[PDB]
């Protein structure tokens, strides 16, 4: 679960992300589609050239629906309830593609954020995806 | 590896398989077990409930193809890599298909063969078939980029 | 979630398995040691050969404990809390052995249970034995 | 396996790493977002905090320790599953660690590589360290059994 610490972790870390929600989200699909590219299976429909209207628009869709989570922290099942039924009933998604993007979130995340990312942070920041990615593949089955 | 008592073991119990039937068993298992899975399979029909699934004719005819190439693969247990080298490029660059879907299918496989041969699928016997369903899985993932 | 069918379905297998649910857990266990060898880190002080009674005396308190979970299955949190806080703060079993278990459970479940290892009965037994793992590794942060 | 510029890259970024350093934050590391990794080091005295993890000088001494041989392994690109033979030999017979651990030092590895780096850490060159961390926790889970 989420502890008080963690979630006071994730708004400070993710509260200073901001207005690059947009930029980060993009940089953390692109480190994914290059660090494993099996989750490229899930985009042959995208240019997933570095750059693209679509990864970067994509990345925008995925970081501010981690905003909408981390300020609804205490009730992400339902706040994320209509994405998490997109990803059960339509996309389909492999459930184990969830722990190679968020990964990558948190790489970016390190790369940008050198005051905010303590260990203790890291720990909160890896609990808090994990815990989204949990939520979105709730419906699954 | 497989050890030789490991390839015996394979073998012995392959022959004894009815590849058609396992294999429609086995995917429509994937499909029933693994929902998400059924997203390769929208021309397939209906897939509505277990029941419609595992009498599915088209679920049963691809099971078929899929064990039938599986079955291929087991008589080249040193080459896996190079005898699926042609259908791992067809699965990344046309199908799309992710990888995890060849392990969740070995673990299926594994259940059917237990669950169809009882006492004689032992622990050794498993624990073969778990290198077969791994090694397959991995020689069909090779060639994604 | 389990749903209402799923925890019917549980219960009708395991209700079938009866008194060889410890016989059970203990081949669950030896088809874990032997198909997956990394397994077999968590247990230098066992004689992990077949026949262990070492292995069938584990095995056994593996079958009790899904016992208790499947009688206790819409309050399980409470009902392993203390193997919970066991498995989190002594054992620390990495959670990804979590699964190779359960897929062994399946296997033994599947290999003696002819007529009740349904397509239907064998999903939700896999949700429950993931229910039963995500409550175990709950506490581990 | 890495091209010829992913090993250039990782060699050129590992030129600017202190290794006592970075290693001693990796383990650490592993200690506080993985706790479960601290059942190794019941002998090393205060992990009672995120704080006590890190600034505690055994934590650091194995950190210096695993990776000054994962450093010394970066010459050896081509062969790490015959550099790290004996060390898996040693993990999987005396010390029972799982592999697992070595996948989670890996992750926290990188992490701290972007943090450390930051964006001299790209996209490609995290792409070429997956790679080598994948190859060494592989090589070093071979002679398990
Ligand atoms: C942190 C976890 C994730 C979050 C927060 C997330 C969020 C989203 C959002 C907000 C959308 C767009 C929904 C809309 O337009 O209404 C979306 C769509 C999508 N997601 Fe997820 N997602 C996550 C994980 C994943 C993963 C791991 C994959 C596959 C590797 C994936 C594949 C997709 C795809 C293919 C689409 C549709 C893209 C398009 O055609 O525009 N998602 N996701
Ligand atoms: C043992 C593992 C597998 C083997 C050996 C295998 C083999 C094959 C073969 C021989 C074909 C027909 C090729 C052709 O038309 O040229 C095929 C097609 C296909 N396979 Fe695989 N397969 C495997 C697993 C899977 C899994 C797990 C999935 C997804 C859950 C999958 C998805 C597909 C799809 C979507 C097609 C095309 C079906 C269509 O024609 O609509 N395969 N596969
Ligand atoms: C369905 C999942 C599991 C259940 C229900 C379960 C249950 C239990 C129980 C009831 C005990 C005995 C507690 C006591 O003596 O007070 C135990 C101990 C233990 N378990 Fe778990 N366990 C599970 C998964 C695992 C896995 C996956 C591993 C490692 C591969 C593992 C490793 C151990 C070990 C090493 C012990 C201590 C045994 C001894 O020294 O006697 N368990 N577990
Ligand atoms: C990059 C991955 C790693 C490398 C290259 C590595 C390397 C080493 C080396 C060189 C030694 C000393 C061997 C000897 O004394 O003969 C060692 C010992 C040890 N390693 Fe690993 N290691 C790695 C990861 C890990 C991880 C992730 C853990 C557990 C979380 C671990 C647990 C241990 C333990 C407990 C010892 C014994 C320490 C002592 O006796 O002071 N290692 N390792």
């Amino acid at each position: 679960v989420l502890s008080p610490a963690d979630k006071t972790n994730v708004k400070a870390a993710w509260g200073k992300v901001g207005a690059h929600a947009g930029e980060y989200g993009a940089e953390a699909l692109e480190r994914m589609f290059l660090s494993f590219p099996t989750t490229k299976t899930y985009f042959p429909h995208f240019d997933l050239s570095h750059g693209s209207a679509q990864v970067k628009g994509h990345g925008k869709k995925v970081a501010d629906a981690l905003t909408n989570a981390v300020a609804h922290v205490d009730d992400m099942p339902n706040a994320l309830s209509a994405l998490s039924d997109l990803h059960a009933h339509k996309l389909r998604v492999d459930p184990v593609n969830f722990k190679l993007l968020s990964h990558c979130l948190l790489v970016t995340l390190a790369a940008h954020l050198p005051a905010e990312f303590t260990p203790a942070v890291h720990a909160s920041l890896d609990k808090f995806l994990a815990s989204v990615s949990t939520v979105l593949t709730s419906k699954y089955r | 590896h497989l050890t030789p008592e490991e390839k015996s073991a394979v073998t012995a119990l392959w022959g004894k398989v009815n590849v058609d039937e396992v294999g429609g068993e086995a995917l429509g298992r994937l499909l029933v077990v693994y929902p998400w899975t059924q997203r390769f399979f929208e021309s397939f029909g209906d897939l509505s409930t277990p029941d419609a699934v595992m009498g599915n004719p088209k679920v049963k005819a691809h099971g078929k193809k899929v064990l039938g190439a599986f079955s291929d693969g087991l008589a080249h247990l040193d080459n896996l890599k190079g005898t699926f080298a042609t259908l791992s490029e067809l699965h990344c660059d046309k199908l799309h298909v992710d990888p995890e879907n060849f392990r969740l299918l070995g673990n299926v496989l594994v259940c059917v063969l237990a669950h169809h041969f009882g006492k004689e699928f032992t622990p050794p016997v498993q624990a073969a078939y778990q290198k077969v369903v791994a090694g397959v899985a991995n020689a069909l993932a090779h060639k994604y980029h």
